[PDB]
RNA sequence: CUUUAAAUCCUUUAACGAGGAUCCAUUGGAGGGCAAGUCUGGUGCCAGCAGCCGCGGUAAUUCCAGCUCCAAUAGCGUAUAUUAAAGUUGCUGCAGUUAAAAAGCUCGUAGUUGGAUCU
């Protein structure tokens, strides 16, 4: 007996066919266009979208006045609208099945700091996030996979201690100034 | 045809259970004769002592000498023949030294043009054959 | 070298699979 | 044919056999669409009108196109009762 | 010998409709056959039918309008709950847009949609589409 | 330049047939691939499914021909499959493209569930058969994609099916029978009588009757 | 049938030293380079759709 | 500093810390299945590769290497058990003329299944 917990799950699934040329092309397109590190990030987003589709499909089989369908579908649609993936006017379970993987990849903190103009590119965005140059609201966020919420979208700054934000120019600038 | 009655569950279940024994893989797994006959005895790997170096002739369409070793397993004292996979790797094996042998990849079936050989050497003298082949390690002295 | 020609000649040889792959590359994709 | 917004979403609406009420396929090249001329009530001449009958290839193959066209013409007033 | 007169009736209707015939004869008639036929007809799948009354067991002459793809029986009459109805629909019906599964429930013989409306289950008699 | 040989070709060349659906409605045979080139020639994409060598033994050696299986179709409801055997691979492919154009059939698309938007899947479950290969197409929810083997997937994507479940039985290793069976299953979509197709059919003048004098003066 | 020749070809293969080359990019940069090579560069293409390691 | 029973680890602060940023990514592959070289050198049915088909008997697209390429990536290969693939155990849902298969033929208890009909 221990006071520990052993709850853990995988956040991705590897594809059944390892060398499907079309799938390789689409996954590489996504990686390059969103500045991802590997295929596992694509598969992670694919898996969360797939589980959302599974939940929506399970709920759509139910009666339209089932309290469980109403409650859980409303919760799922609310969670989708809150993260900015689903439009607030498209608040029906059938619009969940129309969602695409690029809708979730557009809400990443990396994509958002590239779109907001804080970075010259998407790879610059990733290296800027991992280097503690970006804060969300008041909190410094280190994780490029941080899914930015709609209310949190408008507060993404350069952090109050970064050379690009507040003061204290970095180690290289200080060394250069000292050397002359 | 087959029976379709609401009270045929015993008939269907029993017929399926009897007919599953004509499945070769099911019978091999559930009869217990194959596990008894298996030199590894259900293990994935086994450690053994090299008795001699034996050269195995490749089957008729091909032509080569497959450099194998006869080994005696420590667990049960059974004598098997194990392929030494890569080239020059028979020079890494001496006589009367301990080798780790695994299956050859067909779950107890011979692989390729190597008759009656279903095992391959993985380690020799507690050093992997891959490390010795690539020069990453040397056999102990 | 035209892969259609290479497939026509060498499809039944040791390089039949390779010429088939090259022919399929040329036939569809551009 | 239709969706929730009400518009018709099919590419086209295929014909149905006038005898069997089965869809006539795009590649049913044995199916026919025969027009039988209407005849003026008093002079017995072609008045420019006709009645159309589509018969599928299967019905023609089983030999029943003749009786089916006869039945349709009789039910259409073209062929005299009795 | 013949069991399941409804199976015979449904197979006869299916075989006649596949030959493109306008009427089909069904013998023997029964209450279950008449109710299944009424369910088929209320959805426009067969048309009018006549019950010939002989003093032993009636016959039915069913007018066929060629809108029927398959009418079939499900033997045995598995008990179906309201949860299992979706799985049965997926198994049997060609689409979620059309096709019906006929059940015998304590509220009568009805299609699966009507059984969902009355919140009842029962035993599966057959299907038609 | 195209010189039509058939009545249908002459009617099509002179802009008397306004759509390919008018040809399908009357189920007229299309004996000229230039008709399809006229109607859809900007959106059709042909894919060589396979080149398969076939050998006939003779007095001295095997005479070898090459059979091209080619799938064609715009991705919006039209698809065809053509097989041509010839001495040279290039002419076999040319003939197979011609034959796939000639065999283009319409594809009926439906909805899995609620009917919002354009049709995305097969209207119902449809089975096609060719030489012990049975291919079953099942409606799928929107966004599923084609859950199938690569060979039927090519033809289903070319037919404008966005999402569909697939079952297959038999020797699907024979690519020709697999492709022909899925083409049959696709072409059976418009032959299936669904209750929305119960409305009585309003008969129209056939192209040969409507534009008769045009052909008479020719 | 003798074990005298057991490392023949590997023993008699002339030894060639590996050449020194700059390090390969790793992680996101390697994927960026692959994406750029396959979807932003078109000059290597000539219409034949040749492979990426073609030698003829 | 903080943490903690006391520590450690995270977190926080300061100092030093990157150019071949040498502060160097690997594991398996490149005939097909299956993504990616009938490029070069060696070997010459040998050595070996090869899950399978197959490769090697003097241009080896397959072995041993160099180069190049691709697959996943702080991971990747191998053995074995097992699941899906297997509608190759089939209740859903398989077969049984000729591919494996219907008892030589009847009777027959259990088992299974049983015609219409009562508002």
């Amino acid at each position: 007996p221990v006071a520990r917990s052993w709850v853990c799950r995988k956040t991705y699934v590897t594809p059944r066919r390892p060398f499907e040329k079309s799938r390789l092309d689409q996954e590489l397109k996504l990686i390059g266009e969103y500045g991802l590190r590997n295929k596992r990030e694509v598969w992670r987003v694919k898996f969360t979208l797939a589980k959302i589709r599974k939940a929506a499909r399970e709920l759509l089989t139910l009666d339209e006045k089932d309290p469980r369908r109403l409650f859980e579908g409303n919760a799922l649609l609310r969670r989708l609208v809150r993260i900015g993936v689903l439009d607030e006017g498209k608040m029906k379970l059938d619009y969940i099945l129309g969602l695409k993987i690029e809708d979730f990849l557009e809400r990443r903190l990396q994509t958002q700091v590239f779109k907001l103009g804080l970075a010259k590119s998407i790879h610059h965005a990733r290296v800027l996030i991992r280097q503690r140059h970006i804060r969300v609201r008041k909190q410094v966020v280190n994780i490029p996979s941080f899914i930015v919420r709609l209310d949190s979208q408008k507060h993404i700054d350069f952090s109050l201690r970064s050379p690009y934000g507040g003061g204290r120019p970095g180690r290289v600038k200080r060394k250069n100034a000292k050397k002359g | 045809g087959k029976c379709r009655g609401l009270r045929t569950a015993r008939k269907l279940r029993s017929h399926r259970r009897d007919q599953k024994w004509h499945d070769k893989q099911y019978k091999k797994a559930h009869l217990g004769t194959a596990l008894k006959a298996n030199p590894f005895g259900g293990a994935s790997h086994a450690k053994g002592i090299v008795l001699e170096k034996v050269g195995v002739e490749a089957k008729q369409p091909n032509s080569a000498i497959r450099k194998c070793v006869r080994v005696q397993l420590i667990k049960n004292g059974k004598k098997i023949t194990a392929f030494v996979p890569n080239d020059g790797c028979l020079n890494f094996i001496e006589e009367n030294d301990e080798v780790l042998v695994a299956g050859f990849g067909r779950k107890g079936h011979a692989v390729g043009d190597i008759p009656g050989v279903r095992f391959k050497v993985v380690k020799v003298a507690n050093v992997s054959l891959l490390a010795l082949y690539k020069g990453k390690k040397e056999r102990p002295r | 070298t035209d892969p259609i020609d290479d497939f026509q000649v060498n499809w039944n040889t040791k390089h039949g699979s390779g010429v088939t792959r090259e022919l399929m590359r040329e036939l569809n994709g551009g | 044919m239709q969706n929730d917004a009400g518009e018709f979403v099919d590419l086209y609406v295929p014909r149905k056999c006038s005898a069997s009420n089965r869809i006539i396929g795009a590649k049913d090249h044995a199916s026919i669409q025969m027009n039988v001329a209407e005849v003026d009530k008093v002079t017995g001449r072609f008045n420019g009108q006709f009645k159309t009958y589509a018969i599928c290839g299967a019905i023609r193959r089983m030999g029943e196109s003749d009786d089916s066209i006869l039945r349709l013409a009789k039910a259409d007033g073209i062929v005299s009762k009795n | 010998v013949r069991m399941n007169v409804l199976a015979d009736a449904l197979k006869s209707i299916n075989n006649a409709e596949k030959r493109g015939k306008r009427q089909v004869l069904i013998r023997p008639c029964s209450k279950v056959i008449v109710r299944f036929l009424t369910v088929m007809m209320k959805h426009g799948y067969i048309g009018e039918f006549e019950i010939i009354d002989d003093h032993r067991a009636g016959k039915i002459v069913v007018n066929l309008t060629g809108r029927l793809n398959k009418c079939g029986v499900i033997s045995p009459r598995f008990d179906v709950q309201l949860k299992d109805l979706e799985k049965w629909q997926n198994n049997l019906l060609p689409s979620r847009q059309f096709g019906f599964i006929v059940l015998t429930t304590s509220a009568g013989i009805m299609d699966h949609e009507e059984a969902r409306r009355k919140h009842t289950g029962g035993k599966i008699l057959g299907f038609f589409f | 330049e195209w010189m039509p040989v058939t009545k249908l070709g002459r009617l099509v060349k002179d802009m008397k047939i306004k759509s390919l659906e008018e040809i399908y409605l009357f189920s007229l045979p299309i004996k000229e691939s230039e008709i399809i080139d006229f109607f859809l020639g900007a959106s059709l994409k042909d894919e060589v499914l396979k080149i398969m060598p076939v050998q006939k033994q003779t007095r001295a050696g095997q005479r070898t021909r090459f059979k091209a299986f080619v799938a064609i179709g715009d991705y919006n409801g039209h698809v065809g499959l053509g097989v041509k055997c010839s001495k040279e691979v290039a002419t076999a492919i040319r003939g197979a493209i011609i034959l796939a154009k000639l065999s283009i059939v319409p594809v009926r698309r439906g909805y899995w569930g609620n009917k919002i938007g354009k049709p995305h899947t097969v209207p119902c479950k449809v089975t096609g058969r060719c030489g012990s290969v049975l291919v079953r197409l099942i409606p799928a929810p929107r966004g599923t994609g084609i859950v199938s083997a690569p060979v039927p997937k090519k033809l289903l994507m070319m037919a404008g099916i966005d999402d569909c479940y697939t079952s297959a039985r038999g020797c699907t290793a024979t690519l020709g029978n697999f492709a022909k069976a899925t083409f049959d299953a696709i072409s059976k979509t418009y032959s299936y009588l669904t209750p929305d197709l119960w409305k009585e059919t309003v008969f129209t003048k056939s192209p040969y009757q409507e534009f008769t004098d045009h052909l008479v003066k020719t | 049938g003798s074990l005298a020749r057991a490392g023949k070809v590997r023993g008699q293969t002339p030894k060639v030293a590996k050449q020194e080359k700059k390090k390969k990019k790793t992680g996101r940069a390697k994927r960026r380079m692959q994406y750029n090579r396959r979807f932003v560069n078109v000059v290597p293409t000539f219409g034949k759709k040749k492979g990426p390691n073609a030698n003829s």
